[PDB]
């Protein structure tokens, strides 16, 4: 009776399908020692995926008529220049009315249509403008005059993980684990939305003040229901789906995680030759033999993202996003806490 | 302080409408003090708090005639009507200004002036009752009303020498000892006997039984006083008498000089078609007991009426049985309201085809589930659903709840379950409610069939996953799933 | 029709005022039908119909807090109160607008979700309770209050092999037959015997007495379940027992395992000086019966409050013992606003000065007049005045009733008269209500002075002629002119 109880309460999960209840059900009749703890993860599973039905009405609203003009130059005080591009510039501003600091980008009109970037300027506004998530760089405000567009962003004091990964060479699994929880968490998010992130590469991953992870690039993410086509991106991190030219879709994110995995723990990116042609052929017939101070557990995680099979890739089966979150390499990390930002950071800059 | 409880209860009356946390803190107070003053009980067997949520469902307020709405601002639709209290409705417009004239005047009487408003019902009730009822007496209550009658056929019979009272097995009369002697519940009686002596119990519907008990008294020298018995037995589970039983009663009695008392307590005031259950097969008893609705679910009341020939007893010493608040002005209001708008809007009327649409629509959930119903049954809008287990039942009456329609049923005493709404309950809240009874019996009907596929022993866990997945992703499929899932069991048996 | 006759009863609750002739049909039709509907005795004993006058006294309306208006406009003073209902007097406007409110949101509750107005006076009434007195159950009068009281002592002790109840001679505690077994007086009883067996009575103040009864059943294996007994019995004559009583019957249940039962059903709500006349010894029972005057003479209401101990029973079972209008919120409102009141204008020690002025009053009217009063007895606001005959009592109270102050007594049961007016009596009415008992007195001695000059046998009519002349002339002599002729009839002796 006892387990007959946790039972019940399993398969009244609304936000919990036939599968995933009768996957507790299973455990418990297994089990009736981890009962609580049963029932606790599908309570967690239940409240997780619930939580993805508030995050997408809220996107759609703002993706079906979007934000313009929520701002107004004259609203901010020019502190410095912090950076420039092609596009334009980056300064450091001060919100007159609070006092805040922000990352504003300028980019100018007639630059960016002459660089052919109309649609990539337009598509990461719209993007940025509906998204909502603690590891991914927040558009405070955006507008635009006769001269020039205008995105106001969270400034975020840190480098780039490439840049930080070339100091400490290589990161130990555990530094490894908190960042690839962080991308796990955004990838749910995103791919919950139908997007493709299409970028992800260690040159679009800024360290918070809090030393936590923000996404920075969004010129080649795609609001992607079936599969597309269109290449972009670093070879290194590139699905062998992509290179071949047949579709793809959400799994070529998973894809990289992969890659990127490997790299903060081993300090270089599996498939990596001099020259690029090559770093495909490398990719395609996909032998990653790993290196020697790799865990097994680790090796076991890349096995199944680092896949040809898309068929077979971790990211893509049944249980989704919950196979690598499950894995035996992830079971030392809370997920909820992780996102609430409650966990100690590695590395502080 | 008492003057402090008094004045944060007195404010709150006042207080018309709640903040969410101005809720929250009520609902915790009054699950605190009822837990501390009232009864920790009626928080472990009340379907209000087992299914209450998060918190309680604390009453509030009448929404319609037919709602109630608690302090989450939550609307109930009432198919319990107080256990046959609200026959017009919470709130009746009608009786709720006859109650506040006679509260601008004098709510209740001196107890030395002659009151107006008990002669005017004393009268009404004259004419409104069958055959030679002719007199009223008034109390607070149905126990009151059915003690007074007993003490009526008492002072009669006992010059007579008859001192012996047969009741019927299954009969609820009243919970204060008197009435509590002719009651019949096991439960009910026990810890408090030993009760009035000389009450005895034959089974309800039964004639030929009822005929030996009035036989053997007279032969032992224990001559029977009076009969009571209710129409229908409400409380005893809508158990309805074979036809002709009441007549053949009503016979018996005279043939053997025993006076016929009647405890139209539940049945009163048109709730089976009738202004009076007793019209059906149009009987009149020596006494008629009433109390419940004729009260306009305003006020409390209770009435007997009475032949003159049996009403006499009192003539000579009127004060021989009197009380204290019996009859008083604004009660008297209520009733004559309650009376008027029973015969104006003429509900009885629409209690009978309320009452057969409803009770026809449970016989036919109860022909789709017959694996959790044994039967519907009713007359008029006095009507009970029974299920086979306890288990059952108080998950019928919990899971609408949580629909947000109110029927009966507590914790343990759930089997049979009553329907009772206004008599003023809509068409469109008649099938919002049998809407609502085929979404819980379909839900319970997935959950009985889960639990089935559990312990399946010959199915192994792989096929039995196969299953849960479906019921989960299809409840319809909850009675096709089962069957295959037995029938897989069956194959590896 | 009852329709016809509902109606009737319905446009004449909305007048406020009569037309003399509207009043004259009025009346004729109240006693019309409490001759053939309600009583024909209440016209034959009351005292509102053979001192009525051309027509009966026909209530109509409240006045002020203690005045009360007929159908003819004529304004008497409640010196009744109700037999001790109206303790804040007629319509107290803290009252009436506790209870409109309370009308406004929801008259009765139902029966399912957690009714907030309970809590809030079961907790009310555990903080104004001394002692351990914790749990509050709620029922519809002082009859009902009572048989929930030997409910709860039954289904404590019975478990413990004790069944026996000891009640007291002349103690009156309600007419429902439970209570009725507890209640004393031979003409309230007979008729309805056999009652509830193993009741004893005691003599009321005697504590030598209770003693040997609680030993004897000891003795005889019948071992007392509880005694049960009034602070003062109220009809039993305004019966005060010796100081001291009350807490010695206390130790005295103390001592034999015997639950104390004390109905302050009424001298409960500070009649007598304290809120609860158990104060005055400061005793604390195992259950207390309140009702009467804990309703604000706006509604009917009983609460039976106990120790934690003993309402324990109730706790497994709920339902064991319920009532249908119980504790219903607007009687609940009622309650909260009386008890308001009470503690606010702090009435109860209003009870105690004009309780003892109007006291003191009566007993030196008891001294001008011992030929017409024996004694003149009270405790608080509860008093009485004891005449000779129920000859000459009925005619005090009826003497009064012209002088349009309304007392008690009725056509025979009147040797004492009980003064029970609102605590809300002012100071000014106090004594117009000592003057008209003096008018009253007066004329009385006048008519019975009257008699005994007329039967002087040995005096002759021209001398009896010359006294009944200077009587008519100067009636303040009708005590000297007595005294001449007695004097002149023993000369011809």
């Amino acid at each position: 009776k006892e387990t007959q109880e946790a039972s019940w309460e399993i398969f009244t999960l609304p936000n919990l399908n036939g599968r995933q209840v009768a996957a507790f059900i299973s455990s418990l009749l297994d089990d009736p020692s981890q009962s609580a703890n049963l029932l606790a993860e599908a309570k967690k599973l239940n409240d997780v995926q619930a939580f993805l039905a508030k995050a997408k009405e809220d996107f759609l609203k703002k993706w079906e008529t979007p934000s313009q003009n929520t701002a107004q130059l004259d609203q901010f005080d020019r502190i410095k220049t912090l950076g420039t591009g092609s596009f334009g510039r980056v300064m450091l501003v001060k919100h007159k009315e609070s006092g805040n600091h922000y990352a504003m980008k300028i980019l100018d009109k007639q630059k960016v249509v002459k660089l052919k970037q109309i649609e990539h300027t337009l598509n990461e506004k719209r993007i940025l403008q509906a998204v909502n998530f603690p590891f991914l760089v927040k558009l405070e405000f955006s507008f635009k005059d006769n001269s020039n567009l205008y995105m106001v962003m969270e400034y975020v004091a840190g480098g780039e993980m490439f840049s930080h990964l070339r100091r400490i060479g290589r990161f130990s699994e555990p530094h490894a684990r908190f960042y690839a929880a962080q991308i796990v968490l955004t990838f749910e998010y995103l791919h919950s939305l139908d997007l493709i992130y299409r970028d992800l590469k260690p040159e679009n991953l800024l360290i918070d003040q809090q030393g936590y992870i923000q996404v920075t690039d969004f010129g080649f993410a795609k609001r992607v229901k079936g599969r597309t086509w269109t290449l972009c991106g670093t070879p290194e991190y590139l699905a062998p789906e992509i290179i071949l030219s047949k579709g793809y879709n959400k799994a070529v994110d998973w894809w990289a995680l992969g890659v990127l995995i490997y790299e903060m723990a081993a300090g270089y990116p599996p498939f990596f030759a001099d020259q690029p042609i090559q770093i495909y052929e490398k990719i395609v017939s996909g032998k990653v033999r790993f290196p020697s101070h790799f865990s097994s557990d680790l090796k076991d995680l890349l096995r199944n993202l680092l896949q040809v099979d898309l068929t077979k890739r971790f990211g893509n089966l049944k249980n989704g996003v919950n196979d690598i979150k499950n894995h035996k390499w992830f079971a030392t990390t809370d997920w909820i806490a992780i996102y609430q930002r409650k966990v100690e950071a590695p590395f502080i800059p | 302080s008492a003057l402090a409880c008094s004045a944060h209860a007195l404010n709150l009356i006042e207080k018309r409408t709640l903040d969410h946390e101005e809720m929250k803190a009520l609902n915790r107070e009054v699950i605190e003090y009822f837990k501390e003053h009232v009864n920790p009980g009626f928080l472990e067997y009340r379907k209000s708090v087992t299914a209450g949520g998060d918190y309680g469902a604390v009453e509030w307020q009448a929404g319609s005639l037919n709602t109630l709405v608690d302090t989450q601002g939550q609307e109930f639709i009432d198919c319990l009507g107080g256990f046959g209290i609200f026959n017009v409705g919470h709130r009746n417009p009608v009786v709720v200004s006859a109650v506040q004239n006679q509260l601008a005047k004098q709510p209740l009487h001196s107890q030395e002036l002659l009151d107006p408003l008990r002669a005017m019902l004393a009268k009404t009730l004259a004419a409104l009752t069958p055959g030679k009822l002719k007199y009223s007496f008034f109390c607070n209550s149905g126990t009151e009303s059915v003690e007074a009658a007993l003490k009526l056929a008492k002072a009669y019979q006992s010059p007579r020498g008859k001192f012996t009272f047969i009741a019927t097995s299954g009969a609820f009369h009243g919970k204060s000892l008197g009435a509590l002697s002719a009651t019949a519940k096991s439960t009910f009686r026990k810890p408090f006997m030993p009760l009035l002596p000389g009450f005895r119990h034959v089974p309800f519907g039964n004639i030929e039984a009822m005929r030996t008990a009035l036989n053997e008294c007279k032969k032992t020298g224990d001559d029977v006083a009076a009969v009571i018995l209710e129409p229908i037995q409400g409380e005893g589970g809508v158990i309805l008498p074979p036809p002709g039983y009441l007549t053949a009663v009503r016979k018996l009695c005279d043939e053997f000089g025993a006076l016929m008392i009647l405890d139209e307590v539940q049945t009163g005031m048109g709730r089976t078609g009738k202004m009076f259950a007793c019209e059906h097969e149009n009987v009149q008893p020596d006494i008629l007991c009433l109390a419940k609705a004729l009260g306009g679910g305003v006020m409390p009341i209770g009435a007997t009426i009475a032949t003159e020939e049996v009403f006499s007893v009192l003539f000579d010493n009127p004060f021989l049985h009197t009380t204290t608040f019996g009859g008083n002005p604004l009660a008297c209001a209520a009733a004559l309201a309650t009376i008027n708008v029973l015969l104006e809007q003429n509900l009885p009327a629409q209690a009978e085809q309320k009452g057969d649409m409803l009770l026809d629509g449970f016989r036919q959930l109860a022909r789709e589930y017959p694996d959790l119903v044994q039967e519907a049954r009713g007359k008029g809008m006095l009507m009970a659903i029974e299920f086979v287990d306890n288990e059952i039942g108080y998950n019928f009456a919990s899971e609408m709840f949580r629909q947000r329609v109110l029927v009966a049923g507590t914790l343990n005493n759930a089997k049979t379950i009553r329907i009772e709404p206004p008599l003023t309950l809509t068409i469109e809240q008649c099938e919002l409610v049998i809407k609502a009874a085929r979404k819980a019996l379909a839900a319970m009907r997935q959950q009985v069939a889960f639990y089935e596929i559990l312990h399946l022993p010959n199915l192994n866990e792989e096929q039995r996953n196969a299953f849960i997945q479906s019921l989960k992703d299809d409840p319809s499929q909850s009675a096709n799933l089962l069957a295959e899932a037995k029938k897989l069991n069956d194959a590896q048996a």
